[PDB]
């Protein structure tokens, strides 16, 4: 917050009303810059950057070459910083214009809109499974039985 | 009044059920 | 370009249920067939609202109403207009709503939807006159008595063209615009929705879900806002500017939002059908706990509750150890610059508060700490000094500061917690033969060490 | 359902994606808040399997 | 001043505000802060005991330092919420129980 | 990246995001603040230091 | 009875009082002391529910 209010101080149990006496401070006090000084009384010009993030579409962000678009392959993915890897396919769930991506029970993004074509796209992750052994035991011999699930 | 026979009441006053509001104190109801 | 209307009658203000409306998507996140959770500013479900309505009542001193008062802003607004003639056209918004602070204005001028932040001096009675030809039968706006300046400004936003119409329409109310306004973080953003409806009075009992339309990053401070409305004139409203009006039939209503839990349910589209209200009743409450618009027969454990302490009360032992604080100050007989006196005082407790205030010291001034921090802090072994001096030594005798060699006879340390407490004494310390009995020092070999 | 709803929640860290994490921070600096998370996820798994 | 080099010796000047019993409030004697109802006692202090205890270090007791009188703590009533209700399909109406 | 590589900025530092990964995240309506202080204050704008 | 006395103990807390902590300490210093008792008290607490 910023505040640019000047009036009197009033700490004492004196009312003021803009008079500038005694228990009655000006609670704005100016510096006193000079070259000929101490090591820490150089001024310092000092900038705040802010950020903020996961409120609307992205604006503004760094120059890095987008690629093309490739779909029914599980490959890495980045879109707008949301990484990961999955299948993308042709999405059939409809989205309202102002509507960017969407989750499911458990705050996954299985759909994000394409920033470039403005296109709806799934994400499902790669297949994956269980392996199991079927083995009758190295007593007796070394043949064995795989179980993918 | 309650209608316990004499076994009954010899068995009840055999065993012995602040400490509630001792225990009170930090959301434990009973 | 002030026009201050006369000719208003007198009229309580009216209220109405507002059912179940004013439910809006909190989130730009896709969902579909799931029950969400969430607490935000919402419209707490049946509450009244202030129902405002512009309406020209036949007879002799009928009741004419022509309702543009100032009304409070809050943390939020729900607006819903029932229209059937395209009288409500804008709104204005600010603090002060005039050139001293910045005043956001939203104004449908019949050709484009022109948003400005100016800083505008509005007129008291600010408004839009459309004025009825009888010869084409045409209606055109005329009036444009809004601002009468406009600067110091940085938004502006303008659409594209289009040609409203501006008939004024008999029959039955039949168009609803209903708008959501908040004030978040430095953004304005705004929610609407639009239905064809029909009914005379109130609201419909049908359930809507609200938009989002715009997020505008203005961050401008708001507290208060009005409306505006589009007047009549014709031959059929002879008179001057003030009193030759009259106002279209036209109704909306004005509610307040509030902080709350909502349970909101997902179609398969993704569009919110239903909503339930986390603090409404007793079964509400129990639907929320269980997470379902369906609760079979039982018993359920839904919440807890405390009785909430009413007052606070603080008791310590009665204080009966003064301290002779203030009796090194009453001294009838100062020493001398070189042999400043050296007080200690322990096993006490600190009481400078009633000294400071009461003695009105010349010269009361202190670094590195206030005197109410001083009274709730601790210190071991306080130690007291004090001396006599002129004018300019007080400019001299300071933290961090030389001088004369009367200053270097009391140096004080670079980094000291202390602080000044210097007053004037003309009528104790003045001889008219001249006051001899003090002596200090003018010249010295060396300086000499602090304290 | 709780042990998934379980799977989202912060535990004391920034964010509750391991992408996320890895994406905007330092392994030195990351470390830490992944620890965070991973010591609250393996209690709740710990509970399911009691 | 100085500070950090032994036991304090000057502190606090304190102020003092009203008693007040049979309503749950804050209450603060001596650095012993908590909230309930302060009432009167039976109980008997020995002359330099402060304040009482239970089984479970549970502070049931206080001695008011200006009036030296023993007073109690109770803390504000509390207890869970309850809903009885006959199903959302033959009715919509709630009974509720304070336990 | 290679704009403050090239200033050579005396005081230097970020909190909650690493320096070097800046240049692939995306973000929303940056901010960005700008004033004057004393030599020791330099030394004392940080979160929750007071 | 063993479920109250856990709740005088410290848990590596600077004091046991959940009150004491916040009345002479910042907040972010305290949050870490705050989040150390909170975490004692409900491993005590899960272990009276098994
Ligand atoms: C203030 C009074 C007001 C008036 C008189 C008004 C009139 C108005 N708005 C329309 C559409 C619309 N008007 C808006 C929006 C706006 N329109 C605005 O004047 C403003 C300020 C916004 C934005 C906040 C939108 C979004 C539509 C399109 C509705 C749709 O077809 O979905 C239309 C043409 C379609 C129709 O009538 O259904 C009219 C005549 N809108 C109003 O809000
Ligand atoms: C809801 O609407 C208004 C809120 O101000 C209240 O209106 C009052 O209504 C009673 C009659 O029922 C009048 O006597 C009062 O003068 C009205 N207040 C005014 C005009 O300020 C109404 O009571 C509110 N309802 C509830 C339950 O609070
Ligand atoms: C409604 O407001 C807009 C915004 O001021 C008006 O558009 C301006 O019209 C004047 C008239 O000549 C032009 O000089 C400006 O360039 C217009 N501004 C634009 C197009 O951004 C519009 O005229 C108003 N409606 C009516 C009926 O006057
Ligand atoms: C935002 O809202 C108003 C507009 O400045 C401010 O409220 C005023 O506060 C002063 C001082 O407390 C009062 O004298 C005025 O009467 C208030 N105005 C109203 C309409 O009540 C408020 O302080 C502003 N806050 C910020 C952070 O800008
Ligand atoms: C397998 O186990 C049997 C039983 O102990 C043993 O006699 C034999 O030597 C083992 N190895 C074989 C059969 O190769
Ligand atoms: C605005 O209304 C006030 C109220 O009486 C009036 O004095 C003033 O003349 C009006 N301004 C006009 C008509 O321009
Ligand atoms: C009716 O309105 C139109 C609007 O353009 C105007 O040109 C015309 O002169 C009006 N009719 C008469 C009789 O003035
Ligand atoms: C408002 O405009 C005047 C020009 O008349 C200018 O002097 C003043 O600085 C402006 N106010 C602000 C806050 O910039
Ligand atoms: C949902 O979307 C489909 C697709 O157009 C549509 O046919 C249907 O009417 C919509 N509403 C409901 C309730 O299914
Ligand atoms: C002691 O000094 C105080 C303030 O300097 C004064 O109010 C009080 O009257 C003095 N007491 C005496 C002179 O006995
Ligand atoms: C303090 O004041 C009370 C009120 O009269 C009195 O009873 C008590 O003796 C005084 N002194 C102490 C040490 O409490
Ligand atoms: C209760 O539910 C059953 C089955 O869903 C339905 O047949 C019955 O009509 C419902 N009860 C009422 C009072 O509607
Ligand atoms: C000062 O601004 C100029 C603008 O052209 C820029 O080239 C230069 O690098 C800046 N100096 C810095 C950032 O130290």
């Amino acid at each position: 917050e910023r505040d640019i209010s000047t009036e009197i101080y009033q700490a004492g149990s004196t009312p003021c009303n803009g008079v500038e006496g005694f228990n009655c401070y000006f609670p704005l006090q100016s510096y006193g810059f000079q070259p000929t000084n101490g090591v820490g009384y150089q001024p310092y010009r000092v900038v705040v950057l802010s950020f903020e993030l996961l409120h609307a579409p992205a604006t503004v962000c760094g120059p890095k070459k987008s690629t093309n678009l490739v779909k029914n392959k599980c490959v890495n993915f980045n879109f707008n910083g949301l990484t990961g890897t999955g299948v993308l396919t042709e999405s059939n769930k409809k989205f309202l214009p102002f509507q960017q991506f969407g989750r499911d029970i458990a705050d996954t993004t299985d759909a994000v809109r394409d920033p470039q074509t403005l296109e709806i796209l799934d994400i499902t992750p790669c297949s994956f499974g269980g392996v199991s052994v079927i083995t009758p035991g190295t007593n007796t011999s070394n043949q064995v039985a795989v179980l993918y699930q | 009044p309650s209608k316990r026979s004499f076994i009954e009441d010899l068995l009840f006053n055999k065993v012995t059920l602040d400490l509630i509001c001792a225990q009170k104190f930090n959301g434990l109801t009973v | 370009q002030c026009v201050n209307l006369t000719t208003r009658t007198q009229l309580p203000p009216a209220y109405t249920n507002s059912f179940t409306r004013g439910v809006y998507y909190p989130d730009k996140v896709f969902r579909s067939s799931v029950l969400h959770s969430t607490q935000d500013l919402f419209l707490p479900f049946f509450s009244n609202v202030t129902w405002f309505h512009a309406i020209h009542v036949s007879g002799t001193n009928g009741t004419k109403r022509f309702d543009n008062p100032v009304l409070p802003f809050n943390d939020g607004v729900y607006f819903a207009s029932t229209e059937k003639s395209n009288i409500i056209r804008g709104w204005i918004f600010g603090t002060t709503l005039d050139s001293k602070t910045q005043s956001l204005l939203i104004v449908n001028n019949a050709t484009n939807v022109v948003i400005k932040v100016c800083e505008f001096q509005f007129c008291n009675d600010p408004f839009l006159g459309v004025y009825y030809h009888k010869n084409n039968k045409s209606w055109m706006e005329s009036e444009f008595r809004v601002y009468s300046s406009a600067n110091n400004c940085t938004f502006e936003y303008v659409s594209q063209p289009f040609l409203m119409d501006l008939e004024g329409k008999q029959g039955n109310f039949k168009n609803l615009r209903e708008f959501v306004f908040k004030n978040i973080d430095g953004y304005f953003k705004i929610y609407s929705k639009h239905t064809p409806i029909n009914l005379v009075r109130d609201l419909p009992q049908g359930f809507s879900a609200l938009e989002p339309l715009v997020d505008l990053p203005i961050g401008i401070n708001i507290t208060r806002f009005q409306t505006l409305l589009a007047l009549h004139r014709s031959y059929l409203t002879p008179g001057d500017s003030s009193s030759g009006w009259t106002a279209g039939a036209a109704a909306y209503y004005v509610g307040y939002l509030q902080p709350r839990t909502f349970l909101l349910k997902y179609n398969e589209n993704g569009t919110i059908t239903d909503a339930v209200d986390c603090a409404l009743d007793p079964l509400s409450e129990t639907k929320c706990t269980l997470k379902s618009f369906t609760v079979e027969k039982g018993i359920y454990q839904t919440s807890n509750f405390r009785v909430q302490p009413t007052e606070s009360i603080v008791r310590f032992p009665n204080i009966t150890n003064l301290c002779p604080f203030g009796e090194v100050f009453n001294a009838t007989r100062f020493a001398s610059v070189y042999a400043w006196n050296r007080k200690r005082i322990s096993n006490c407790v600190a009481d400078y508060s009633v000294l400071y205030n009461s003695a009105s010291f010349s010269t009361f001034k202190c670094y590195g700490v206030s005197p109410t921090k001083l009274n709730d802090l601790c210190f071991t072994n306080v130690y007291a000094d004090s001396f006599v001096i002129r004018g300019d030594e007080v400019r001299q005798i300071a933290p961090g500061q030389t001088g004369k060699i009367a200053d270097y006879n009391y140096k004080l340390p670079d980094d000291f917690t202390g602080c000044v407490i210097a007053w004037n004494s003309n009528n104790l310390d003045s001889k008219v033969g001249g006051n001899y009995n003090y002596l200090y020092r003018l010249f010295r070999k060396s300086n000499l060490k602090p304290f | 359902n709780t042990l998934v709803k379980q799977l989202s929640s912060n535990f004391g860290a920034i964010s509750s994606v391991l992408n996320d994490i890895l994406s905007r921070l330092d392994p030195p600096e990351a470390e830490v808040q992944i620890d965070r998370l991973i010591t609250g996820r393996l209690q709740s798994l710990q509970t399911y399997v009691t």
